[PDB]
Order: C-alpha cells, then structure tokens, then sequence
C-alpha cells in the first residue's frame, strides 16, 4: 500500500471477518470479541462505486460499416481503412490497459488509507490511556470491559473517566 | 465471362437529384432506362451477419 497498513504493520488479514471489511477485535476480562466498522467499510465501497459507475453502462457512440465482408472495397481504399483502424485499436488498447493499471493502483491505495483512518482515529479517543504496540493494537491500561470496549466503536469512549487510573499503571 | 448464360453486361450508374431540380437524358441507343426514382424513408442501420434473427 501507500500507507502501510495492509501490507505494513497489520500483518495478515481476517478471514473470519465477513461482517465488513474494517472492524475490531479485541480481548478483556470478559473474553473475546469482533465486530466490523461500519463508517469506515462504507466509505471504501461508496468510491469503488464510482469507479464502476464511471466505467459501465457508459453509452457509446454509433458508428456506421465503411468496409464490406461481402464484396471487398476498394484495394487504396481498403489499406487506408484497415490502417486507420490497426491505429486506433492501438491507442485503446494502450488506454484500457493503463486505465485499469492507474485505477488498481489507486484501489490498492485507497483501501489502505481507510485502515490507517480508521486506526490513527481511535488511538487519538485513548488519548493517553492506552499505548500501540505497532501491530495494529492498542494495549489499553485500565480496566475495559464489553461496555468499555463497545464505546470505542460507537465514539463514546470519555478519556476523561479512565484517565488519571490509567496514568496510573502507565508509569508503574 | 459468363455469368447467368449472358456474355453482356449492364453498368449501373446514379446519381441524387436535388428538390426541383432536373435530370435530362439524351441517347439514341444502349440505354437502361429508369421507370420509378426513389426516396429516402429516414435513418437506419446496416449490417452483414449470417445468423439467426
Ligand atoms: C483489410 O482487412 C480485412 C480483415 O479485417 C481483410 O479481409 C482485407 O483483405 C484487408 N484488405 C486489404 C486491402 O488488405
Ligand atoms: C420548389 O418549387 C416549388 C414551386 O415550384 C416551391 O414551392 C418550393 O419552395 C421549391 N423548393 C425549393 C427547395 O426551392
């Protein structure tokens, strides 16, 4: 990627995770838990979707026989044509095949950007309560239960309310 | 050559007549004469294929 979180420090994706394409999983007393994000998953998608939307159901234009399968043009004529249409196959060919190489390319990209949003968001609701180890984690120091955990993702999270227990057992 | 068991041949030639304007031919022999013009309905498409409609 471009900014390397999908091939960077998040190491491997989730197969399991088929409720979205971004999500959580975290670990707490307890136990485990996944859940997909829904804001983030969503924006991705609505802009591959311009994508399509720009490349089908595009209304090309009409155009008409100059050659004949039948009874054969013309020889000055019909080398002209045959020409003429070798040349554009060329140009079309050259710009679908760097469209779709441009368009990848950016795909590849975007995707990343939405991970390293949706990451470098979060670690800023945990102001100083929590500390990224640098998988794509965030080792919370308080005490972060299923509620806790579930505040995170619906953006609810008070880092006030944690804050001076967890500089607490950040500095001992 | 033979072609339909007739060694002759006809050559075709046209040309478009604009409104009110006139065609006039002179000949005094080896002539196909037109009997009925013909006008232009509107706008079409064509194409050669060998398959099913
Ligand atoms: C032009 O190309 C067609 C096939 O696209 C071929 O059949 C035809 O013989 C060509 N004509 C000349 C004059 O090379
Ligand atoms: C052709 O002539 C007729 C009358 O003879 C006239 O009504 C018509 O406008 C003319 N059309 C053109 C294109 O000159």
């Amino acid at each position: 990627g471009l900014f390397g979180a999908i091939a960077g420090f998040i190491e491997n994706g989730w197969e399991g995770l088929i409720d979205g394409w971004y999500g959580f999983r975290h670990q707490n007393a307890q136990g485990e838990g996944t859940a997909a994000d829904y804001k983030s998953t969503q924006s991705a998608i609505d802009q591959i979707t311009g994508k399509l939307n720009r490349l089908i159901e595009k209304t090309n234009q009409q155009f008409e026989l100059i050659d004949n399968e039948f009874n054969e043009v013309e020889k000055q004529i019909g080398n002209v044509i045959n020409w003429t249409r070798d040349s554009i196959t060329e140009v079309w060919s050259y710009n679908a095949e760097l469209l779709v190489a441009m368009e990848n390319q950016h795909t590849i990209d975007l995707a990343d950007s939405e991970m390293d949003k949706l990451y470098e968001r979060v670690k800023r609701q945990l102001r100083e309560n929590a500390e990224e180890d640098g998988t794509g984690c965030f080792e919370i120091f308080h005490k972060c239960d299923d509620d806790c955990m579930a505040s995170i993702r619906n953006n609810t999270y008070d880092h006030s309310k944690y804050r001076e227990e967890a500089m607490q057992n950040r500095i001992q | 050559p033979q072609v339909n068991g007739l060694s002759g041949r006809i050559d075709f030639h046209w040309l478009m007549l604009n409104p009110n304007d006139t065609v006039t031919f002179s000949f005094n022999g080896a002539f196909i004469a037109p009997d009925r013009a013909s006008f232009l309905r509107g706008k079409s498409m064509g194409i050669q294929s060998g398959v099913q409609v």
